[PDB]
Order: structure tokens, then sequence, then C-alpha cells
RNA sequence: CCGUACGGCUAACCCGCGGAAGCGGGGACAGCGGUAGGUGGGCAGUUUGGCUGGGGCGGCACACCCUCGAAAAGGUAUCGAGGGUGCCCUAAGGUCGGCUCAGGCGGGUCAGGAAUCCGCCGUAGAGUGCAAGGGCAAAAGCCGGCCUGACUGGACCCGUAACAGAGGCGGGUCCAGCCGCGAAAGCGUGGCCUAGCGAACCCCUGUGCCUCCCCGGUGGGGGCCAGGGAUGACAGAAAAGCUACCCUGGGGAUAACAGAGUCGUCUCGGGCGAGAGCCCAUAUCGACCCCGAGGCUUGCUACCUCGCUGUCGGCUCUUCCCAUCCUG
RNA sequence: CCGGUAUGUGAAGCCCGGGUACAACCGGGUGAAGCACCGGUAAACGGCGGGGGUAACUAUAACCCUCUUAAGGUAGCGAAAUU
RNA sequence: GGGUGAAAGGCCAAUCGAGGCCGGCGAUAGCUGGUUCCCGCCGAAUUAUCCCCCAGGAUAGCCCGGCCGGAGGUAGGCAGUGGGGUAGAGCACUGAUUGGGGGUUUAGGGGGCGAAAGCCUCCGGCUCCCUGUCAAACUCCGAACCCACUGCCGCCGUAGAUGGCCGGAGUAGGGGGGCGGUGUAAGCCGUCACCCGAGAGGGGAACAACCCAGACCGGGGUUAAGGCCCCAAAGUGCCGGCUAAGU
RNA sequence: CUUGGAUCACGGGGCAGGGAGUUCACCCGAGCGGCGAGGUUAAGGGGGUCAACCCCGAAGCCGCAGGGAAACCGACAGGUCC
RNA sequence: GAGUACCGUCGGUCGGAUAUCCGGCGGGAAGCUGGGAGGCAUCGGCUCCCAACCCUAAAUACGUCCCGAGACCGAUAGCGAA
RNA sequence: AGGGGGAACGCGGGGAAUUGAAACAUCUUAGUACCCGCAGGAAAAGAAAGCAAAAGCGAUGCCGUUAGUAGGGGCGACCGAA
């Protein structure tokens, strides 16, 4: 037979790829290597439109 | 169709008229030392399609008996002619 | 001793964050390797029979027995005519003795009376384990008595299959052995004759012998003889479909169509005369039976043509027949 | 298709017994998934029953006898691109 | 056997229900086409059994060549010993089939005088006799004909037959004509074995098989089938009669 | 090809050159020739005028005795007739 | 001369058949009073040998090159290519 | 020191289908075609934990026979040593 179209996504072609060269980068918290018992305190200075996330993200 | 389970007939082993029972063949299931059975499990081992003909459920409703004569002088067993076929069979005295 | 189930632990292994040291989370599970079973058109290889007044569905008279066809020796075919078997019987088998059947009539008790009783006539009309045909009367049938030749070892013949080749199957004539019935002569190798079943390879049983790699033991294996287990598509593959997306090689040995043949059917006629027609056979209508023409209606057949052209209807254009609607 | 109980069955392996100076072998038990058994699921695949009789006259029968299944075609549309 | 597909099996370099190039590869077919000089001697077959057999093959039958062996054989006829149930015929078995004249009356529903299936009769059954009809699966009879065998007549054979051994094949789609079964018929299926096939020449207007007749080469004669007004070799031939429809 | 071909059955414009039962291994037969109860060499070796010629080489193969699954057993080199 | 000889099981391969070799998985020795083979396994005799480490000529195969020769072809032949 | 090149011959691995069996699945085609790696003028093998059987032989490789034999095998078609 020939294949199905959730066949052929497995593969990893442009036809199926996410473009994530648009997107901001990922969003991940701080290490505890470098947060153990220290409390940071930062400032919000934008916010932001994601086009891969659904929702805003903040700098 | 009856049958008697005893009979006067020729043995060949004391070579006279002699008193034999009547007793059917009862048989037994393939021995695995046998040659061949060898030779079937050695063609159906490793990546193989079916090595043999197979028919399933080959039989005739009618068969034949296969009896045997045993003497009672003697001890010894025998065969009397060839079988025939019959659906009933009883042994009367 | 070893286990199973559960509970916990961390030090193997796994996950993440980190240059790495480690940290945290899981945890002897998972994953990895080996083996065993199940599910599994997700993916492959194949099969999917034949005869056949084309093919298909139908039907298995796809192996056998009898009568006809069948032409007074033998042989002889069709999806030719009429029917049966794929069993049953320790007796329905072997033998010895004795007896004779169906029906009809006349006698008696009885509703049809099934049947029991008596006499006569009586060539088989009866009966035979089973179809059909053949055969049979001091029996091959009925009634009884004793038995198991429905056996072992072997030989030569006939048929399937004429003439004219055959594996397997079936039948016939005998030689020996051991036995049965019978006073004895004789008969008996299943069923009065002709249907009632089957290769190689493998397996099971019986029986006594031969044999297994230098020799000898034990367990196990191989061989010769006999019986049995099946292939009905019955001289024997283990086996479902679609193609109008279709391909190759071929075929008028074979259908659709024009032609060719034939005319049951069809169309068009006729002979006689049942009679109908106020009465009157035939102005008109003409039953039931019987004899024909045509091949423009449909069918039947398969001689021609499988890459001649395969097309129906309509438009256009020419010509012919009469079996005459109008015009003479 | 999903779930649930195991009572059955269930291969290798393990265990018991026989057999073999050892094996091959033979007979028992245990033995998971699955099969079986109990249930849930149709905007899952799919399915949704005739002969019968009867009214103030000829009619037709709301309705009544009825004959079986898991159930017996509801609202609508209807000689339909379905007759 | 992969891609891609707003899904048409659409498109992937004029190539797609699995691209193109080279290789396996001189793949395989029971199917189709082809196969190269001369003269002489002989000369068939399309039918039985078996095969997933029916456009294919094997075993036999029908042809050829060679050897062995050593005296009988046989396609025809006559007379005999035996066998056979066809044509025809008939009713003696099996089974079909018209009518009358009588006897037993009833196996059985009908009614009648039915005081009740009644003594007794009516439509009907049983056994005769006379009259009339039949048979692929009937026979009291029964040919022509065919078959085996014996003896003779004829033919073949020591210039070696009949027969046996060895070897090489082809043939498994037949047809015309006569006979049979089936079928409205044309046809289908078998059978005989004269012809065509594989057969020239002379005739039937031409014609595979209807008639005469079986063919090395060159010449001379006589006949066959049929024919003789002209086409066209040979008769406007002879005797007796018929036809008026170009029959 | 076909039962049947002048066919409205197939192939067939002209000429010249090319173009289809071969080789090996095994088996069955024959026509001839050599030796003959025996026949024959292979690979190889030696010599020479050096791929031709001459000599050696019986390993093996067939045959001389068969029957039988096997163990095993083991025959008329002529008695009579046509 | 140790994950070796040997046993069991799975896959491949072989003439190797209950008796060929290769690999994977699970087990696993003796070790000089020692060990192995002899076509099913095992017991006893007899015969022959000492694995699990290394090297080794000659006789053999081939000819993109050279040399010689030929019952080979002779320009549609012969290698595709005179 | 290595890397790349070399017709055929050489060593080690991976591995089809057409086809035949008058179908086809064990088998055959075939350890073939093709793929990957590694050497040389030759390579590989090679000095008995062997062959045998009442006698004995004595490392490897090649040629002729053993032999279409033992043996394998829908015990079919065919395959096949020492
Ligand atoms: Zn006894």
């Amino acid at each position: 037979g020939k294949s199905l179209i959730q066949q052929r996504r497995g593969k990893g072609t442009t036809t199926f790829r996410a473009p994530s060269h648009r997107y901001r980068g990922a969003v991940r918290y701080v290490p505890l290597n470098l947060v153990q018992e220290r409390t940071l305190r930062g400032v919000v200075e934008e916010i932001l439109h994601d086009p891969g996330r659904t929702a805003p993200v903040a700098r | 169709m009856k049958y008697p389970k005893q009979i006067r007939t020729y043995c060949p082993f004391c070579k006279r008229h002699t008193i034999h029972k009547v007793e059917k063949v009862k048989k037994r299931p393939r021995s695995e030392l046998s040659a061949g059975q060898r030779r079937f499990r050695r063609k159906l081992k490793g990546y193989t399609g079916f090595p043999r003909p197979n028919p399933a459920g080959r039989e005739k409703p009618v068969k034949k008996l296969d009896l045997r004569f045993r003497c009672t002088v003697c001890g010894k067993a025998h065969t009397r002619g060839q079988g025939f076929r019959v659906k009933k069979f009883e042994l009367v005295e």
C-alpha cells in the first residue's frame, strides 16, 4: 500500500516540521544551582507577543 | 453386526486347529524416536514456510477392522484374512 | 532448601540541571540481551480445477452395477432414454436330511376381515438380504440338526483396458497343510451371477529373523514379511475473491454484428364446409381438421470475418418491387 | 471496542513419579497473556416483522383477534438525480 | 513500495495502479512467425486408455530401414461343424387396448316395493366366446447377414512368406458419400472405410471428394464416360406415337 | 496455417551482399577395424631432427558367477531328442 | 597455554544422516596419580594422539604487458575500433 | 608510519529474484549476481589432541581415479564428498 499522513510526519520533513526559528526562545525559570537560597529580585521591562506559545511573554 | 468371542482356527505356530480369542487392535500415537519424526522436526525448525502437506479432517465414515486372534494354548496372536467394513461391531459370547 | 506476594532501602541501571567533581528525582522496576506463547492484510509470496451445441449460473450420471440405444459374433459416442450402489449379515456364511410355493374353487366362524381348519386343481404366477436383467422345483426356495473353507503357504490364467500397451482392484482353475458336514461319493478359499472402494512417502499393530563404522555388553535406532489408518476432482496439489485504471501473448478451434443456412414462431394465402345471415352455405362472415408461399419478425446453428468497417436514430441524395392508399 | 472476576483451559520453564549404570523418553501438577464467563457502549459497524375481522346497506376500517424477535420505521419528505 | 497530494490514483525532466539507467538476462511460454541444392526407392495418421487433461504430452495402433530364422500362410470362393434374436411377423409371457353375446354377483356409494346393509333387482366388479387394435427397454416364431473352425478350389511364399528382435519417425482439429440415434429443420453425436486430404488426365458451363479413369519419355492406332442444328470434333439420322403449355 | 485458398483470410515496391540442428558430459543402438578369457591406459616420465614422432607407465575401469533387503550361501567347459 | 574442552537450547550452514562446521544465550572442568579421539548414548577393553600461542620455500592460479605459432577472419568478416 | 591507484588471479564478511519442479509453500536457482572490507607478485594452507583397523601410515598444497558411489532429499525434481 501507500503511506498515511501520520506516518509521513515521523520522517521529519519540511511539510511537517515546526518553524521555531521564527519564535522567541524557550521559557525556563532559573537553575537551582544558581538560585539555591538567594531569593532573586527582577524588574519587568517588556511584554511581547510570541508566535509559538499561545500566551504572551514578559522580559 | 455380531461376531463371536471364540473361534476354532488354524494356528501357524502349533500347526493345528486351536481356540482363539478375538480382540480389536488399540492404536497409539507417533513416537518421537522414529527417524521420520526426527526428519519432520528437523524440517520444522527455523525460518520456513510450512514444509509438508496438511489435510484438515480427512476421514472415512466406515472403516475396516483390525482384529487379532490370540491362541489360548500358546499365547500368541495372528492375523486372519483381510478386514471388512461395518459400522456396528459387537462381540457376542 | 527454594520459592511466591507485598513493604521499605540504596549502591547497580535510567531521567534531568550542570564545564566535571556532583546535586536532585526515580529504582533492582524499567531498559538491554536470550528464549516461549498469543494477537497481528501493517507488510510479503502464492492459490483460487475441469466438462460445457460460446462463456456464466445450473447439474454433478467427475469412481462403479443392470436394461435399452447398439446395426442377430466382437467393438461403438452425445449436458442420449430408464433405474440403482458407496451397504447389511455369526447368519442372510458351510454342509446333511426332509418337504414344496402364489392364486383359484368347494367346504365352516367371522362387517370390509387381516389370519388360523379340511379337500381338490395348480410349470412356478411365488420366494430368494438388497436395483435390473439372468438362473433355480425330490431346489439355488421352506423347516431343522451339526459347524466356522469369511483359514495358512504357494502357482498359473481372464477381465477392467476386444483387436492393442498398465500400476492398483476384481474374478477363475489348481497343488500342499490343517479342519467342517456327511453312511459314503462328494462339497467347502464368504454371500445363486454381475455393484458396495483407494498409489508413493510416513505412521500404528503382529511376528521371527538380519543389522548399527576397532571388539564385547546394555538402553535405543534401521531392515524383511503380514494386517490396518486416505486422498468421492474416486491413477490420489495442502488452497478465497475484484478489475469499468488494467497489461502481455494469441484465437473466427469461440460469443456480440453484416453475410450464409433453416423456418418451429411470424406474416400472407388456400381445400372441405360446421354453420351464422326473415327464409337462403358461399353479398358478407367463415369454426375444427388438412395443404402451401415468403424470408421485411423473432429465435435456432456456428460455414466467413477477432485490431476490414463493429454503431441506433435523424439530415442530405439516387434508384428498384407490388403484396395498390389516391389518381385511370 | 472497553472493563471485571476468576472457576476452567493455557507454551516454555520449574516440581513429583517412573524409565535409562547417565540421557533421549513416558505420565501427573503449577503455570502469564490470550480464549471462555459476567457486564457497559449506537454523532461505533450496522438493523428497525404478514396473513386475519369487524360501522346506521357500496365502500374503506379508528379499533379487535391475532402469527415471532435485540427491537419492530417516530417527526418529516415522497413516481423522487431513489418507482 | 519511497516522496508529495484542497483526494482526480493526480504529479515526481514528452516516462507512473509503483520512475529512469545499467546489471541478473541469450529470464521463461504447452502460444506466434521463420528454417537455404538435385534426382531416384518406399509411404501414413486425426483412435483407444491415463494425466489440474481438452491449442499440450505418455503408452499402444497405422510407415520406414536392417538382422534372425526356415515352411508354411492367407484379403476371395465351395461344402460342412457350431454360434447369434436384428428386419419381418405375431399375442404363447410382461404390459397396453374397441365393442357385443352371456354366467357368478358383488370387492363397493348411490335408491327403488327398499319394516331397512334385508329375501330382489338397477348403474359396477369376477370368468368365458366372437369381434377389432399395439410394443426402443414383450416373444409361441424367425430371415437376408456376420463370426470362429475343418477340408478342398484359388492366390502369396526357399529369388525366403507368416512370424520374431533391434532401431528411426510422423500422427491425438479431419471432410465428401452411404447407414443409425437425436433434433421443426439446418445441424450435433457415432458407424462403414470407396474417394478428397496426400491424386494428374477426359466429361458434367465453371465445381476438393458426381461419372470415366490412377501419371517415366518420344511416336502411331482403338475405345470409355458422354455427345453429333450453330457457338464446338461428329447425324438438320431412321421407324412408330404424344405435347401447343417456349411446357 | 487450415477439413477446405484466386478469395472481401495472413505475409508479399525493386536489386545486391548477410542470415538459422551447434559444443560438451552421460546413456541406447549401428557400420567398420584391432586384440582376444582377456582388453585398455590416465595423470605423468624418458629420448629425439622438439606442440607432429618413438619407448615406458594397468593406478583404475569393463568383463571372466551368480542369487539375496541383509547375515550369508555358492553352479552342465555336454547327458537325450527334433 | 580457561570462560577454553564439555552439556543444553536458538539461528545459519553442510552429503553429514539421533553421527558436518560457524555464531549467539545459559551453565562450566581436569590440569601429569593428568587429558583427547575411534560416525546414537553410555560401561569395559584395545589402538592412535597431546588442543586451547607463532613463523615457513618448492610443486599451483592469472596475464591490464612482452615473445613465438596457427586445417582461425580477410574490410556487412575479424576486437566496438585495419 | 598510514591515506590513493591496479585487467584477471587471492583472503574475509553480507546476500536476492527470474527459473526448474510441466501450478506451488520444503527444495531448486545459489553461498550465485550484486554490495562492504583487506593483501601480493603470487596469495591462502602447513609440521597430527590426525588417518586407520588384527596391517600399518607419517606436515601442507596440485594432477588423475575413487564416483554420479557412501550419503542428503514434498526419498520428488534434483544435490553430492572423503
Ligand atoms: Zn497355539
